[PDB]
Protein backbone atom coordinates (compact mmCIF):
# COMPACT_ATOMS: atom_id res chain seq x y z
CA UNK A 1 0.00 0.00 0.00
CA UNK A 2 1.29 3.49 -0.74
CA UNK A 3 1.90 5.63 2.33
CA UNK A 4 2.93 9.30 2.05
CA UNK A 5 4.00 11.59 4.90
CA UNK A 6 6.11 14.76 5.40
CA UNK A 7 9.26 12.88 4.27
CA UNK A 8 8.07 11.10 1.14
CA UNK A 9 6.62 7.79 0.09
CA UNK A 10 7.19 4.28 1.35
CA UNK A 11 5.28 1.08 0.66
CA UNK A 12 3.59 -0.65 3.61
CA UNK A 13 3.03 -4.40 3.59
CA UNK A 14 1.51 -5.17 7.00
CA UNK A 15 -0.35 -3.50 9.83
CA UNK A 16 2.54 -3.27 12.31
CA UNK A 17 4.66 -1.16 9.93
CA UNK A 18 1.59 0.99 9.28
CA UNK A 19 1.06 1.62 13.02
CA UNK A 20 4.72 2.55 13.47
CA UNK A 21 4.53 4.79 10.40
CA UNK A 22 1.46 6.70 11.66
CA UNK A 23 3.38 7.48 14.84
CA UNK A 24 6.00 9.49 12.93
CA UNK A 25 5.98 13.24 13.70
CA UNK A 26 8.88 14.66 11.62
CA UNK A 27 8.28 18.37 12.23
CA UNK A 28 6.11 20.67 14.35
CA UNK A 29 5.14 17.53 16.28
CA UNK A 30 2.88 16.93 13.26
CA UNK A 31 2.40 14.95 10.06
CA UNK A 32 0.16 14.72 6.99
CA UNK A 33 -0.45 11.14 5.81
CA UNK A 34 -1.87 9.89 2.52
CA UNK A 35 -2.76 6.18 2.44
CA UNK A 36 -3.82 4.69 -0.89
CA UNK A 37 -3.76 1.47 -2.83
CA UNK A 38 -4.24 3.11 -6.23
CA UNK A 39 -1.57 4.74 -8.35
CA UNK A 40 -4.04 7.60 -9.01
CA UNK A 41 -4.44 8.23 -5.26
CA UNK A 42 -8.19 7.49 -5.21
CA UNK A 43 -9.54 6.09 -2.88
CA UNK A 44 -7.33 7.62 -0.22
CA UNK A 45 -7.34 8.24 3.48
CA UNK A 46 -5.81 11.62 4.13
CA UNK A 47 -4.84 12.27 7.75
CA UNK A 48 -3.68 15.42 9.50
CA UNK A 49 -2.00 14.69 12.83
CA UNK A 50 -0.68 16.93 15.60
CA UNK A 51 0.14 16.05 19.28
CA UNK A 52 -2.31 13.23 20.18
CA UNK A 53 -5.06 14.55 17.84
CA UNK A 54 -6.01 14.18 14.19
CA UNK A 55 -8.46 14.96 11.38
CA UNK A 56 -9.25 12.14 8.89
CA UNK A 57 -10.52 12.52 5.32
CA UNK A 58 -11.65 9.73 3.03
CA UNK A 59 -11.71 10.62 -0.66
CA UNK A 60 -12.86 8.92 -3.80
CA UNK A 61 -14.09 10.09 -7.20
CA UNK A 62 -17.32 11.92 -6.37
CA UNK A 63 -16.88 11.14 -2.66
CA UNK A 64 -15.57 13.42 0.11
CA UNK A 65 -15.82 12.55 3.82
CA UNK A 66 -14.33 13.98 7.02
CA UNK A 67 -14.13 12.57 10.53
CA UNK A 68 -16.71 13.83 13.03
CA UNK A 69 -15.47 14.28 16.59
CA UNK A 70 -17.43 16.28 19.18
CA UNK A 71 -16.42 24.55 17.72
CA UNK A 72 -13.72 26.80 16.28
CA UNK A 73 -10.70 25.77 14.26
CA UNK A 74 -7.50 23.84 14.93
CA UNK A 75 -4.25 24.43 13.12
CA UNK A 76 -2.53 21.50 11.40
CA UNK A 77 0.55 21.38 9.14
CA UNK A 78 0.63 20.17 5.54
CA UNK A 79 4.37 19.93 5.01
CA UNK A 80 7.73 19.93 6.72
CA UNK A 81 8.53 23.59 6.01
CA UNK A 82 5.48 24.66 8.04
CA UNK A 83 2.66 25.29 5.59
CA UNK A 84 -0.37 25.56 7.87
CA UNK A 85 -4.04 24.74 7.51
CA UNK A 86 -7.03 25.60 9.75
CA UNK A 87 -9.42 22.67 10.24
CA UNK A 88 -12.74 22.34 12.04
CA UNK A 89 -12.55 21.41 15.72
CA UNK A 90 -15.78 19.46 14.95
CA UNK A 91 -13.63 17.04 12.95
CA UNK A 92 -10.75 16.53 15.39
CA UNK A 93 -10.58 12.93 16.47
CA UNK A 94 -8.27 11.13 18.86
CA UNK A 95 -4.90 9.89 17.58
CA UNK A 96 -5.94 6.37 18.59
CA UNK A 97 -9.28 6.57 16.76
CA UNK A 98 -7.32 7.55 13.66
CA UNK A 99 -5.04 4.45 13.91
CA UNK A 100 -8.09 2.15 14.09
CA UNK A 101 -9.50 3.89 11.00
CA UNK A 102 -6.23 3.50 9.12
CA UNK A 103 -6.14 -0.19 10.13
CA UNK A 104 -9.62 -0.77 8.69
CA UNK A 105 -8.73 1.03 5.43
CA UNK A 106 -5.59 -1.08 5.10
CA UNK A 107 -7.57 -4.29 5.45
CA UNK A 108 -10.59 -3.26 3.40
CA UNK A 109 -9.40 -0.64 0.86
CA UNK A 110 -12.70 1.12 1.63
CA UNK A 111 -14.08 3.81 3.92
CA UNK A 112 -13.42 2.80 7.55
CA UNK A 113 -16.50 1.96 9.57
CA UNK A 114 -14.91 3.03 12.91
CA UNK A 115 -15.18 6.80 12.68
CA UNK A 116 -18.30 8.88 12.40
CA UNK A 117 -18.29 10.68 9.03
CA UNK A 118 -19.78 13.83 7.60
CA UNK A 119 -20.14 13.92 3.82
CA UNK A 120 -18.82 17.00 2.01
CA UNK B 1 2.90 28.85 -22.10
CA UNK B 2 -0.05 31.26 -22.11
CA UNK B 3 -3.63 30.36 -21.17
CA UNK B 4 -6.94 31.66 -22.50
CA UNK B 5 -9.24 33.53 -20.11
CA UNK B 6 -12.15 34.81 -22.13
CA UNK B 7 -10.56 37.20 -24.62
CA UNK B 8 -7.22 37.50 -22.82
CA UNK B 9 -4.02 35.48 -23.19
CA UNK B 10 -2.22 35.14 -19.85
CA UNK B 11 1.00 33.36 -18.89
CA UNK B 12 2.47 32.80 -15.45
CA UNK B 13 3.29 35.93 -13.42
CA UNK B 14 6.42 36.07 -11.33
CA UNK B 15 5.68 34.54 -7.93
CA UNK B 16 7.64 34.31 -4.67
CA UNK B 17 9.94 31.33 -4.29
CA UNK B 18 8.13 28.56 -2.49
CA UNK B 19 8.83 28.30 1.23
CA UNK B 20 6.05 25.99 2.49
CA UNK B 21 3.19 28.44 2.12
CA UNK B 22 1.70 28.41 -1.37
CA UNK B 23 1.24 31.77 -3.12
CA UNK B 24 -0.70 32.46 -6.28
CA UNK B 25 -2.27 34.99 -8.62
CA UNK B 26 -5.93 34.53 -9.60
CA UNK B 27 -7.12 36.13 -12.88
CA UNK B 28 -10.78 36.62 -13.84
CA UNK B 29 -13.06 38.73 -16.04
CA UNK B 30 -15.45 41.18 -14.49
CA UNK B 31 -18.95 42.03 -15.69
CA UNK B 32 -17.65 44.81 -17.99
CA UNK B 33 -15.38 42.25 -19.62
CA UNK B 34 -12.29 43.68 -17.87
CA UNK B 35 -9.29 41.75 -16.56
CA UNK B 36 -8.81 41.58 -12.78
CA UNK B 37 -6.41 39.82 -10.47
CA UNK B 38 -6.08 38.91 -6.80
CA UNK B 39 -3.10 37.51 -4.89
CA UNK B 40 -3.88 34.65 -2.51
CA UNK B 41 -1.64 32.78 -0.09
CA UNK B 42 -2.39 29.57 1.76
CA UNK B 43 -2.77 29.21 5.53
CA UNK B 44 -5.52 31.63 6.46
CA UNK B 45 -8.79 31.26 8.26
CA UNK B 46 -11.69 30.39 5.99
CA UNK B 47 -15.49 30.20 6.10
CA UNK B 48 -15.35 26.41 5.35
CA UNK B 49 -12.56 24.98 7.51
CA UNK B 50 -14.14 21.50 7.23
CA UNK B 51 -12.78 21.48 3.61
CA UNK B 52 -8.98 21.08 3.79
CA UNK B 53 -8.64 23.00 0.50
CA UNK B 54 -10.81 26.03 1.30
CA UNK B 55 -7.80 28.04 2.53
CA UNK B 56 -5.61 26.99 -0.34
CA UNK B 57 -4.87 29.37 -3.18
CA UNK B 58 -7.18 27.47 -5.55
CA UNK B 59 -9.85 27.15 -2.88
CA UNK B 60 -9.96 30.89 -2.16
CA UNK B 61 -10.08 31.41 -5.90
CA UNK B 62 -13.12 29.09 -6.08
CA UNK B 63 -14.94 30.68 -3.12
CA UNK B 64 -14.28 34.15 -4.55
CA UNK B 65 -15.97 33.04 -7.79
CA UNK B 66 -18.94 31.71 -5.81
CA UNK B 67 -19.33 34.95 -3.83
CA UNK B 68 -19.04 37.24 -6.86
CA UNK B 69 -20.91 35.30 -9.55
CA UNK B 70 -17.77 34.80 -11.62
CA UNK B 71 -17.94 32.08 -14.25
CA UNK B 72 -14.42 31.80 -15.66
CA UNK B 73 -11.10 32.04 -13.82
CA UNK B 74 -7.45 31.13 -14.14
CA UNK B 75 -4.99 30.61 -11.24
CA UNK B 76 -1.18 30.29 -11.17
CA UNK B 77 0.44 28.98 -7.97
CA UNK B 78 4.05 28.36 -6.93
CA UNK B 79 3.91 24.98 -5.23
CA UNK B 80 6.60 22.73 -6.76
CA UNK B 81 4.79 19.60 -5.63
CA UNK B 82 1.83 20.52 -7.78
CA UNK B 83 -1.90 20.85 -7.12
CA UNK B 84 -2.84 18.71 -4.15
CA UNK B 85 -5.34 15.85 -4.03
CA UNK B 86 -7.74 17.77 -1.79
CA UNK B 87 -8.04 20.37 -4.57
CA UNK B 88 -8.27 17.82 -7.37
CA UNK B 89 -11.23 16.18 -5.58
CA UNK B 90 -13.02 19.06 -3.79
CA UNK B 91 -12.56 22.09 -6.06
CA UNK B 92 -15.67 21.46 -8.13
CA UNK B 93 -17.71 21.49 -4.92
CA UNK B 94 -16.49 24.90 -3.85
CA UNK B 95 -17.03 26.20 -7.40
CA UNK B 96 -20.54 27.44 -8.23
CA UNK B 97 -22.29 25.22 -10.74
CA UNK B 98 -20.77 25.20 -14.26
CA UNK B 99 -18.08 27.78 -13.42
CA UNK B 100 -14.77 26.98 -15.07
CA UNK B 101 -11.43 27.42 -13.33
CA UNK B 102 -7.99 26.47 -14.68
CA UNK B 103 -5.23 25.77 -12.10
CA UNK B 104 -1.64 25.98 -13.33
CA UNK B 105 1.17 24.69 -11.10
CA UNK B 106 4.73 25.86 -11.73
CA UNK B 107 6.55 24.36 -14.69
CA UNK B 108 8.23 21.08 -13.76
CA UNK B 109 6.08 20.57 -10.70
CA UNK B 110 6.52 17.03 -9.40
CA UNK B 111 3.86 15.71 -6.99
CA UNK B 112 4.96 13.78 -3.91
CA UNK B 113 1.56 12.79 -2.46
CA UNK B 114 -0.73 10.44 -4.39
CA UNK B 115 -3.76 12.14 -5.85
CA UNK B 116 -1.78 15.32 -6.39
CA UNK B 117 -1.10 16.50 -9.93
CA UNK B 118 1.79 18.31 -11.59
CA UNK B 119 -0.30 19.11 -14.70
CA UNK B 120 -2.69 21.96 -15.46
CA UNK B 121 -6.24 21.10 -14.40
CA UNK B 122 -9.52 22.52 -15.69
CA UNK B 123 -12.24 22.24 -13.06
CA UNK B 124 -15.84 22.95 -13.93
CA UNK B 125 -18.10 23.48 -10.93
CA UNK B 126 -20.72 20.87 -10.08
CA UNK B 127 -24.12 21.35 -8.51
CA UNK B 128 -23.29 20.77 -4.86
CA UNK B 129 -22.22 23.50 -2.44
CA UNK B 130 -19.98 23.53 0.64
CA UNK B 131 -21.60 22.23 3.80
CA UNK B 132 -21.28 24.66 6.73
CA UNK B 133 -19.16 23.54 9.73
ZN1 LIG C 1 -4.51 22.31 -2.64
Amino acid sequence: MYADDFDGEIEIDEVDSLVEFLSRRPAFDANNFVLTFEESGFPQLNIFAKNDIAVVYYMDIGENFVSKGNGGTEKFYENKLGGEVDLSKDCVVSKEQMIEAAKQFFATKQRPEQLTWSEL
Amino acid sequence: GSYALGPYQISAPQLPAYNGQTVGTFYYVNDAGGLESKVFSSGGPTPYPNYANAGHVEGQSALFMRDNGISEGLVFHNNPEGTCGFCVNMTETLLPENAKMTVVPPEGAIPVKRGATGETKVFTGNSNSPKSP
